């Protein structure tokens, strides 16, 4: 199916490189609570690294964020046919790129490939990597009782290409019959995951 | 709770932009402005997802056209540099000759401006290397990724060297097995 893009609105009409620079950007923010129920645009204007102007379906015009914005949200907010097109955009954008690319993004899971290995005395590695989405949980127990002290996480690592990863590590004073277990609940498996390390 | 944006950038003086739609952080598209061609950033997406390439050209513009604007309604006040900070790590866990992937990750830096280099015992390298556009972050500045595919040994070193208008040297960072 063919996604839709949002269109920017025209403002008004009056060896070495040491140039200065100027930067313009432009956001169209789709935000979706329980699938599309309730579904919120924000348009944001940004001039260098300073937003300017938005539009948010919640308040129905634009907005001015700083003082330079002003002229573009009074200029844009006397265009009526304009603002309605932006209200309407909760459906006609938000709601049908939603709809179209819904398979392979919301429905996206990919499993994880979880590994255990060495690095007082041992600290142990937990690695989790490869998985999607990033909603995850990472454990350690020690034997039977889950261990929370003695433990170190990277936490949540985007590699930038649709996959996830993690490290999780805990600090061991081994002992006679001590069974170490690194176990991992995530969506793309309905039990958890466990690796054993003795 | 999903997010989708659709982000765009126009740049003076480079007159560079970009054109991308990020889903929860990934990115799931860009448009090649030279191609004018969509590039889907995992190649099966475009087996169930198409986009009009050239509608971006047509946004592009109009950004371009209203970054004019505003710069002279700044009376030319320009970007402050935001140095990027650089984090060099692999895509698994590294057995010996089990192959793997270099990440080097540049994050929260402006303009969207750099020059990545891959390096190899001190060289560089390129073959197989690849990289993303620049994402966007809430904060307004941007991330990329650039990707060094590799064979694990006891005797090679690597360096990712970045370089942006914010650092007064050329960052390298290091790894190796």
């Amino acid at each position: 199916m063919k996604m839709r893009m949002a269109t920017p609105l025209l403002m008004q009409a009056l060896s070495g490189d040491t140039r200065p620079r100027f930067l313009w950007q432009l956001k169209f923010e789709c935000h979706f609570f329980n699938g599309t129920e309730r579904v919120r645009l924000l348009e944001r204007c940004i001039y260098n690294q300073e937003e300017s102007v938005r539009f948010d379906s919640d308040v129905g015009e634009y907005r001015a964020v700083t003082e330079l914005g002003r002229p573009d949200a009074e200029y844009w907010n006397s265009q009526k046919d304009l603002l309605e097109q932006r209200r309407a955009a909760v459906d006609t954008y938000c709601r049908h790129n939603y709809g179209v690319g819904e398979s392979f993004t919301v429905q996206r899971r990919v499993e994880p490939k979880v590994t255990v290995y060495p690095s007082h005395h041992n600290l142990l590695v937990c690695s989790v990597s490869g998985f999607y989405p990033g909603s995850i949980e990472v454990r350690w127990f020690r034997n039977g009782q889950e261990e929370k002290a003695g433990v170190v996480s990277t936490g949540l690592i985007q590699n930038g290409d649709w996959t996830f990863q993690t490290l999780v590590m805990l600090e061991t004073v081994p002992r006679s019959g001590e069974v170490y277990t690194c176990q991992v609940e995530h969506p793309s498996v309905t039990s958890p995951l466990t690796v054993e390390w003795r | 709770e999903h997010v989708i944006i659709q982000a765009e950038f126009y740049l003076n003086p480079d007159q560079s932009g970009e054109f991308m739609f990020d889903f929860d952080g990934d990115e799931i598209f860009h448009v090649d402005m030279a191609k004018k061609e969509t590039v889907w950033r995992l190649e099966e997406f475009g087996r169930f997802a198409s986009f009009e390439a050239q509608g971006a050209l047509a946004n592009i513009a109009v950004d371009k056209a209203n970054l004019e604007i505003m710069t002279k309604r700044s009376n030319y006040t320009p970007i402050t540099n935001v140095p990027p900070e650089v984090t060099v790590l692999t895509n698994s866990p590294v057995e010996l000759r089990e192959p793997n992937v270099l990440i080097c990750f540049i994050d929260k830096f402006t303009p969207p401006v750099v020059n990545v280099t891959w390096l190899r015992n001190g060289k560089p390298v390129t073959t197989g290397v690849s990289e993303t556009v620049f994402l966007p972050r809430e904060d307004h500045l941007f991330r990329k990724f650039h990707y060094l595919p590799f064979l694990p040994s006891t005797e090679d070193v690597y360096d990712c060297r970045v370089e942006h208008w914010g650092l007064d040297e050329p960052l390298l960072k290091h790894w190796e097995f």
